[PDB]
């Protein structure tokens, strides 16, 4: 899906930086920009729907043989060099359980905060449990969207994983 | 670790040291000086050390072909 | 004698006590990288020692200290060879990993791991001095398969990501399949002669020997990444840079040319198989520079230009010179070391980026790393005077006077130009040109390490050539007479590549839209070679499992 | 990696500054709460355009999909600090 | 080779074989020819260990060039003027090689031409 | 041999009088101290065996196997306590009693000097790895598997009853040092066919032979850690060990009767290589790479030549203790994800680091990196079957080459990649498992360094 | 830390190539609003970075002073015996 | 190394085992 | 359009407790909490004689740890090479076998004080 208004404008992105990598100088890569943004405008405002769709087909017909075959990708995205780079370092958080009394010594003012973290989330799951509930639409629910707090001093539904996610550059 | 004694600059062109442009003259200049020194001395490596002959301006007098009713 | 022997094996002994000292004791941790790199730098020095005594007399020594298995009438020994080939590459594999284990000290300096990549990057080396110090086959096949498992371990330095498992496994089954080559000649030298050592392989010189070279080429097909299986060697660039420099770069792919080198007294009766070795090495050299012109990652192509190199040393085997493809691995590994170092400083400073498209505008603020990437890549092209020219420069001398194949002279030529294109392009599109890297400014080389390593290694890729050129004894006829274009063939090329790279560099300036050409897109994607084999093959062998 | 540190207040003034620079916006305009579809009107194409330069100033790129939620500066802003763990 | 286009595109029996030539007596055109010397007795060479194919007439310049550098260590600059001699005696050696070939090359004509001539 | 037959039976009076919490102290400590009296059947002599007496004798293709099961045994209760921990005393202790129970028909097994005592002793060997193997077995599954069995007994050792008493009626004697001195040539015909088959044939199941290895790995997935740990490291050396020994009386009749199994377990090697590759279980994994070894160990046994001899007996050893060392290090993660899918977990580097190090090694040693005895065995298999026809190396390369990829992809599948993230029990690493793992190792990796004693009595 | 931006209104296409972008971008009708942003990348010390040949010299003056020096050593002290 | 403080606490499994 | 009052509010909601959270993962001045570890006045020695430092000082220091390791890391491994070598493995057959020297023309033998014949007269070309 994303509706003919998603799918066109992603297909803008997708040429622009396909073209990026193409001419590769800065001030080339303007020019020719420039001339790319007045084929989108210049349909813009064909008002038949049905019409639209014609041009997204040959539209993307165009793009496949324009694609640069290698075109550039940023090193810490899907497919770049940095991908998944640092996953090693990530450890969840949750390990620190096992860790020795001996050792946790070594920290102790972070590991006294990590308490009260723990029980702030064991007694709001009780509620958060009756809040994904009641709003729940008998039949499951029809989308993956979450409800924001309806409370003073209550936590969004589902929260600890998002919250305590590794962080982008542990070590 | 001087606290990053290089500091960073948005959008300019970076601060650099004196010491580091100086070593870099140095190097790169002292491979022209090696560059130049060797074609002088030893010329004969990229250009030849001996001259090719000519196979077809020797005479039969050296090659030795009999005359040809002989 | 005494001081030839004696210290021929402390450089072997010496590097091992820094691992020892991993399992047992506690004097030093947290300064581990700085205990290895000295231990290093003294190998090095008393491996100097030995290579003067080399010099002055030609002294060669075997030294078969441990017995170790008595097979009935095969006797296996723990048999070190320190001769002309073992003498020579020692000391610069040596001084080559010295700077290496310094600049890893800073590009590795943030990474918890640190202790524990000192300790993978010495047990290469340990295991790759003894595949070129031994005496015996099957000692060469510890550090034969000793350095597969190193390449394993290093290249999927970081094992989160998939890619990096991914080509680590692809190191792997590229090599063990050159590996069933070595294991055929190890069978054949068994069952026809009798031995695994190489005193005795060369003593008896059997007239028929072509399976075993076979074998023997096949092996060196696929560690030193040839083409039929070269793929996995820049796919090999995942792991941590140092180790590309270190690995995939300097030494351990020459190991499969230092097989061949080995083994030159057989070969040289064998025309049947210098036609392969020529014809082998004559395709691989095209096809991977071929591959570099139009790569965009300034590591991938460093990547193609140790494969186009390394090619270029197994045209040289073939041609029946092997004593220059030994000169050319040893000049080869300061400036390609050099250049992958320098790269090192440009993706560093640049925040991990190394396509190319993104670099410029570096000339002037990155000094340091400029000269010695400018200094670099004229050694790989030819420049007349540098280490690179006392390689190359005779390679193409003995390739064009020589009785040969027609294709394989030409191949040899075409891909010297196309030598000159990409060096070219690394510079243009890194050092040349407005800036087009990310606004926030960071490019700051001033650290002691990163210069002092990226200083010494400046001054071998000047005069290390000179050096070894000079004092190594003659071994062949060296031919110094010939037609003079045959003579300056390689300059002329070379020469004439540049002013057909700086033309076309140049019309990347001119506001005209880009145009696909089947030529541009079968360099692009490597030939299609990668997609194909790495898509059908797997396919097949996973699906057929099943029934 | 030397010392890339990144806080709220920087983020903030880089991606107002790359703002600033776009010509069809005007700068006594812009302000972190400026809507692009209403308060600055800016076609959702433009909207695009932001987008993309916003990944070059920081080199990383933002998926498709939350690039079509964000429509003001400091939505922008806050999804930088999410993506890159910016707290104080 | 300009020439190998003679002997590929060109005429064959012209050209010279460079595998089987020579293909004339030695002395069919050379009355009176005076035989190659060796200078290094095979002792010498022998004890030397020169590497076999260097065991040619050339050597014993070759011997005397190694006897000086062994002398002149450290100094690897030392013995230029030898390494000269060695050198341009194999450029010697190498143009009696061509000397050799062209040989072949007129004779080959020659013979083309008289038997030619007398089959008209 | 009494010397080790009386101690190992005292081991169970020690195991049923010990106090209730001290019986895996004193079993494991005492059948320590067996093992280590077990280095004195080293006393090995060029020329002849050690012959102990009428019944036992000691050469030595038994003494490596001898010391191999006497090693186990410890392993064996340091690897099973932990699941044990649950079900009472008396159920606890009748488990040890199986377990000494089989090695005390395994070194009478080995040492065995007529071949109808080592029949005997040879099935009697199943009556305890059964009960292992299905009352302390974790699957109650129901496999109806028994006709395994029926195959086996009807096919295999009734077949091989008939033809061992035939041979005595014969020959005179079993006695193996006479038959040394005694045999005749088995001269072609219908009749000797069928001897040679039923000589063989009970042998090659408990390798097992390619087309009969499908009991395999319903046993490993079945059987509890003790039972695949004997399993693996040793019941399967029963059938290579009694094939050793009476291919000595079937000659020449081996020249021509060998060629069908031999093609088996040639392309036996690729086939079961590849299936590892597609496998979804860790321990039916690890059990293909069992078959996809003992093909090696099959074709050295029937080619006969010395340095084939030398490399069965080093593969024979060191696939023991490799095996074994895999068997337990898929255990471990059992015992914390609580499943032997392989995709369950992964990443596991990341949580527990030294046991990706046990992880490591014994994966090396699987694929077979020199100078380890994994090797000296498969590189001496490889240079033998070569002068038995050079195409061979084009099997033998291309099972090194999958050998590396399963081995490879076990490691990274389990040991790396991203978490998931769900598994939170991954405590760490007990001193239990890792020393469990350290002498597996540690014998396997010493061996290198003196690998005359497991190259067999061709040495 | 602070990391003041510079003034935004320093960056200005004109004097840049750029500038000469938004003209052939006049012809047919067309402005790019981008042009300010890559101004830095064209001026500020960027602008001035030296052709291909330019490098490959980089040093040569102070080379060929060491060069013109060097063989009026070996001229001398030879001259000198 | 270059900014002071910012010292954060690093998530590891246990070592003490 | 963006996200829903909803949308906004979770982000915001979820957005503060991520900051908090890291905000905790900071570590105090005191930590890392440690025992003392021991200090041997070889330790001792160094710590403060070098506190002021400067070149001529401190290159002592320097040219210390190098002493430590040649000593420690290369004379004590070359004296249990050079024992093992010389009475272990050269007192076997065959262990260390060397290539005969070059003996060229004109040379003095040591063992014998022979002396080797002359080459001939070289031609005696230009040279
Ligand atoms: C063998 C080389 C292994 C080198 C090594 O240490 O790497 C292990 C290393 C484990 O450490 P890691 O995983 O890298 O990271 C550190 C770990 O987290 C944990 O390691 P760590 O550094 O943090 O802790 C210290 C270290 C060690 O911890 C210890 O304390 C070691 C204690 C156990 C050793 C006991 C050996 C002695 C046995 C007892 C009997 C002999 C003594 C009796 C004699 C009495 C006197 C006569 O830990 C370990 O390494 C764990 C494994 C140790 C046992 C491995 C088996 C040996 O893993 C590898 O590197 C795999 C090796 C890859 C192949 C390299 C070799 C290929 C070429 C073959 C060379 C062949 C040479 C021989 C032929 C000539
Ligand atoms: C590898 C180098 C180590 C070799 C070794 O382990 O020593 C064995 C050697 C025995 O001599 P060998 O005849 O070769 O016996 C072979 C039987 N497998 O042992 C020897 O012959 C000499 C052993 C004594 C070495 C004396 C030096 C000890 C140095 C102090 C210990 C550190
Ligand atoms: C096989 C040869 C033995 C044949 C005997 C079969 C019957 C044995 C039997 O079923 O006894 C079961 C008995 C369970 O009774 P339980 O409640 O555990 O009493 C405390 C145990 N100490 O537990 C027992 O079996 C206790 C007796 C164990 C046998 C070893 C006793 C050591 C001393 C005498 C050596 C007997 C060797 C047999
Ligand atoms: C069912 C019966 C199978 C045929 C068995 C048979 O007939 O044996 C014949 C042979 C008799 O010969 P015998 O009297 O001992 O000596 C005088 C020489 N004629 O008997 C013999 O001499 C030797 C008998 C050897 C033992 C026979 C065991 C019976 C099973 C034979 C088949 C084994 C293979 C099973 C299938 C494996 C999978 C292919
Ligand atoms: C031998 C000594 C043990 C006594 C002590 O604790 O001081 C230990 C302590 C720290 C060690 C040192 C550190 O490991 C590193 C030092 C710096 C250089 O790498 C040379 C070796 C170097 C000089 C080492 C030599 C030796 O191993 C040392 C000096
Ligand atoms: C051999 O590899 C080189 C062939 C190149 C063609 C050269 C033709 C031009 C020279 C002709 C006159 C000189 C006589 C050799």
């Amino acid at each position: 899906y994303l509706t003919h208004q998603q799918k066109v404008l992603r297909l803008y992105k997708r040429a622009l930086r396909h073209l990026e990598s193409w001419c590769i100088h800065r001030d080339k890569y303007r020019y020719f920009a420039c001339l790319l943004r007045a084929r989108f405008d210049e349909h813009k405002n064909e008002k038949d729907m049905v019409k639209a769709t014609q041009l997204l087909r040959e539209a993307e017909e165009e793009f496949w043989h324009g694609q640069h075959p290698q075109p550039y990708i940023f090193p810490e995205s899907p497919g770049g060099t940095s991908y998944e780079r640092y996953e090693c370092y990530k450890v969840p958080e949750w390990c620190l359980d096992d860790w020795h009394p001996s050792e946790k010594a070594m920290y102790p003012d972070y590991f006294a905060k990590r308490e009260q973290w723990k029980k702030l989330r064991r007694e709001s799951w009780e509620r958060e449990v009756k809040q994904l509930q009641e709003e729940t639409p008998v039949g499951g629910p029809r989308t993956e969207a979450l409800p924001p707090a309806r409370k003073q001093g209550d936590l969004p539904p589902l929260w600890w994983h998002i919250v305590t996610r590794p962080r982008e550059r542990p070590m | 670790g001087g606290g990053a004694h290089i500091e960073p600059r948005y959008r300019q062109f970076p601060q650099l040291t004196r010491s580091q442009v100086i070593q870099a003259e140095f190097f790169s200049a002292t491979m022209w000086f090696w560059i130049l020194w060797r074609f002088w001395h030893d010329s004969d490596a990229v250009l030849g050390h001996f001259p090719y002959p000519d196979p077809s301006q020797w005479t039969d007098e050296e090659l030795g072909i009999p005359p040809d009713d002989e | 004698m005494n001081m030839f022997s004696s210290l021929s094996l402390v450089t072997l002994l010496l590097l091992t006590m820094p691992i020892m000292m991993m399992s047992f004791n506690t004097y030093k941790p947290s300064n581990y990288p700085l205990y290895v790199k000295t231990a290093i730098s003294y190998a090095f020095i008393t491996s100097m020692i030995p290579t003067m005594m080399f010099i002055h007399s030609g002294q060669e020594l075997i030294i078969s200290n441990w017995h170790w298995l008595t097979i009935q009438t095969l006797k296996l020994s723990l048999s070190f060879k320190m001769d002309y080939f073992s003498m020579m590459f020692i000391p610069v594999a040596l001084f080559v990993t010295w700077s290496i284990m310094e600049f890893s000290m800073w590009y590795m300096y943030s990474d918890p791991n640190i202790n524990k990549f000192f300790k993978y990057l010495l047990l290469f080396l340990i295991t790759m001095l003894i595949l070129v110090t031994a005496n015996n086959l099957f000692q060469l096949f510890i550090g034969w398969e000793g350095v597969g498992i190193m390449s394993f371990l290093l290249i999927g330095w970081w094992y989160g990501r998939a890619d990096a498992n991914t080509a680590a496994l692809q190191a792997i089954l590229y090599n063990r399949i050159g590996d069933i080559g070595f294991i055929l000649a190890m069978a054949w030298f068994l069952t026809n002669l009798n031995t695994w050592d190489l005193q005795q392989i060369f003593m008896l010189n059997p007239s028929d020997s072509n399976m075993p070279l076979i074998g023997l080429a096949l092996a060196a097909t696929g560690k030193s990444a040839q083409f039929g299986l070269h793929p996995w060697l820049p796919s090999a660039m995942e792991g941590p840079t140092p180790v590309s420099a270190l690995l995939h770069s300097s030494t351990m792919v020459v190991a499969g040319i230092f097989l061949l080198i080995r083994f030159y007294p057989l070969t040289e009766n064998n025309k049947y198989i210098q036609s392969i070795t020529l014809c082998l090495g004559a395709i691989t050299t095209l096809f991977t520079a071929m591959c570099a012109l139009t790569q965009n990652d300034i590591k991938k192509i460093i990547a193609f230009s140790t494969s186009s190199q390394l090619g270029l040393m197994m045209v040289t085997i073939g041609i029946n010179q092997p004593y220059l493809a030994f000169l050319h691995i040893c000049t080869h590994a300061f400036f390609k070391a050099m250049l992958f170092m320098c790269s090192g400083s440009i993706i560093h400073s640049l925040n991990d980026e190394q396509d190319i498209r993104k670099m410029g505008g570096l000339f002037k603020a990155m000094p340091f790393t400029t000269t010695a990437l400018i200094v670099g890549s004229l050694a790989l092209t030819g420049m007349p005077f540098l280490t690179g020219f006392y390689s190359k420069d005779l390679i193409i001398e003995a390739a064009n006077t020589s009785y040969t194949n027609a294709w394989a002279l030409l191949m040899t030529l075409i891909a010297t130009s196309f030598t000159a294109i990409y060096s070219t392009r690394i510079i243009f599109f890194a050092l040349l040109g407005q800036p087009r890297f990310p606004t926030l400014v960071n490019i700051n080389e001033n650290n002691p390490l990163l210069i002092n390593s990226i200083k010494r290694l400046l001054i071998g890729s000047l005069f290390a050539g000179y050096i070894i050129s000079n004092n190594i004894p003659p071994t062949t006829i060296p031919q110094m007479t010939m037609p003079y274009y045959l003579k300056t063939t390689a300059l002329i090329v070379t020469i004439l590549g540049f002013i057909l790279a700086l033309e076309i560099s140049n019309m990347t300036k001119n506001l005209k839209y880009h145009y696909p050409s089947n030529a541009f897109k079968f360099s692009t994607l490597l030939g299609y070679f990668p997609t194909i084999m790495h898509r059908l093959a797997p396919y097949m062998n996973l699906s057929m499992s099943q029934k | 990696s030397d010392a890339p540190p990144l806080t709220l207040e920087g983020i903030k003034d880089r991606v107002l500054y790359v703002l600033k620079l776009y010509d069809k916006i005007d700068p006594e305009k812009l302000s972190v709460n400026s809507h692009f579809m209403k308060d600055l009107g800016l076609d959702s194409l433009d909207q695009v355009e932001i987008i993309m330069a916003m990944e070059d100033e920081f080199g990383f790129e933002i998926p498709d999909i939350d690039a079509e939620k964000l429509m003001c500066p400091q939505e922008i802003v806050d999804y930088i600090a999410d993506k890159k763990d910016v707290y104080e | 080779g300009a020439h190998l286009a003679r002997r590929y595109l060109g005429d064959a029996s012209v050209e010279p074989d460079p595998l089987r030539m020579p293909t004339f007596p030695p002395d069919y055109g050379f009355p009176e020819r005076k035989e190659r010397e060796m200078v290094a007795t095979q002792q010498e060479m022998n004890d030397a260990q020169l590497v076999l194919q260097q065991r040619d007439y050339c050597a014993h310049y070759l011997i005397r060039f190694l006897k000086c550098k062994r002398d002149s260590f450290p100094n690897f600059l030392a013995c230029k003027h030898e390494r000269h001699d060695w050198d341009y005696c194999e450029h010697l050696d190498y143009v009696k090689r061509m000397k050799e070939f062209e040989r072949e090359r007129r004779l080959l004509q020659r013979k083309k031409r008289r038997e030619q001539r007398e089959a008209d | 041999m009494l010397k080790y037959i009386i101690p190992t039976i005292m081991l169970m009076p020690l195991t049923w009088l010990s106090k209730n919490n001290m019986i895996w102290v004193n079993s494991t400590a005492h059948s320590l101290l067996i093992s280590f009296t077990s280095l004195l059947l080293m006393n090995q002599f060029g020329d002849n065996s050690l012959n102990f007496s009428l019944l036992f004798f000691s050469d030595s293709l038994s003494t490596p196997l001898l010391i191999l099961t006497m090693w186990l045994l410890p392993l064996m209760l340091m690897a099973s306590q932990h699941h044990l921990s649950k079900e009472n005393l008396t159920r606890k202790k009748l488990f040890i009693t199986m377990l000494i129970s089989l090695q005390l028909f395994l070194i009478m097994t080995f040492t065995a000097m007529e071949l109808i005592l080592f029949y005997i002793l040879f099935e009697a060997t199943l009556v305890p790895t059964l009960i292992i193997i299905t009352r302390w077995g974790n699957q109650t599954e129901r496999l109806n598997a028994g006709l395994y069995f029926l195959f086996y007994t009807l096919a295999g050792s009734l077949p091989l009853l008939v033809a061992l008493i035939y041979i005595q009626n014969t020959v005179g004697s079993l006695n193996f040092l006479m038959l040394q001195y005694w045999v005749q040539p088995v001269h072609n015909s219908w009749s000797n066919v069928f001897m040679w088959l039923a000589c063989m044939m009970a042998f090659m199941v408990k390798m097992p032979l390619y087309g009969l290895h499908l009991w395999l790995p319903k046993a490993h997935v079945e059987a509890p850690i003790a039972g695949s740990m004997v399993l693996a490291a040793v019941l399967l050396k029963l059938g290579g060990y009694g094939m050793l020994r009476i291919t000595l009386i079937l000659n020449p009749m081996t020249d021509f009767m060998a060629y069908p199994f031999i093609m088996l377990s040639l392309w036996g090697m690729i086939m079961t290589s590849s299936i590892c590759l597609r496998q979804t279980d860790l321990k039916s994994l690890i059990a293909y790479s069992s078959v996809s070894h003992m093909a090696l160990v099959i074709v050295a046994i029937l080619i006969q030549t010395p340095w084939s001899y030398m490399g069965a007996t080093a593969l024979m050893i060191a696939h023991g203790l490799t095996s074994s060392m895999l068997f337990c290090l898929a255990n471990s993660n059992y015992e914390r994800i609580h499943s032997r899918t392989m995709i369950l977990a992964r990443g596991l580097q990341t949580l527990l680091p030294l046991m990706a190090t046990w992880w490591l090694l014994a994966s090396l040693t699987n694929l077979a990196l020199p100078p380890t005895i994994n090797l000296i065995g498969e590189l001496f298999v490889v240079m033998s079957t070569f002068s038995w026809s050079n195409i061979t190396i084009i099997l033998m390369g291309v099972n090194m080459v999958i050998t590396a990829l399963y081995s490879l992809y076990m490691l990274i599948m389990t040991q790396r990649g991203k978490y998931t993230y769900h598994i939170n029990n991954i405590s760490p690493s007990f001193t239990r498992e890792n020393a469990l793992m350290s002498l597996h190792i540690l014998p396997l990796l010493l061996l290198t360094l003196n690998p005359k004693i497991i190259l067999g009595p061709l040495y | 830390s602070k990391m003041e931006l510079p003034d935004y209104k320093q960056w200005k296409i004109e004097g840049t190539p750029l500038e000469t972008v938004q003209e052939k971008l006049a012809a047919r009708g067309l402005r790019d609003p981008w042009g300010r942003n890559e101004a830095w990348r064209y001026m500020g010390g960027f602008a001035n970075n030296v052709s291909f040949v330019g490098a490959l010299l980089k040093g040569f003056k102070w080379g060929f002073a060491a060069f013109v020096v060097a063989i009026g050593a070996e001229y001398y002290l030879e001259s000198q015996k | 190394s270059g900014d002071h403080g910012k010292r954060l606490f690093i998530i590891k499994p246990s070592g003490f085992y | 359009s963006g996200y829903t009052p909803e949308e906004k509010l979770r982000l915001q909601q979820l957005r503060e407790l991520r900051r908090r959270w890291l905000k905790d993962q900071e570590l105090s001045p005191r930590e890392p909490v440690l025992p003392p570890q021991r200090v041997s006045p070889v330790e001792r020695f160094w710590n403060k004689f070098l506190q002021d430092g400067a070149l001529w000082k401190n290159v002592i220091y320097k040219t210390y740890r190098h002493s430590i390791f040649a000593f420690t890391h290369v004379l004590i491994p070359v004296w249990i090479i050079h024992y093992y070598l010389k009475y272990h493995v050269t007192t076997k057959p065959y262990t260390i076998v060397e290539k005969k020297p070059r003996i060229f023309p004109g040379d003095t033998i040591l063992e014998t004080g022979e002396v080797i014949p002359p080459m001939k007269e070289f031609p005696d070309q230009h040279h």
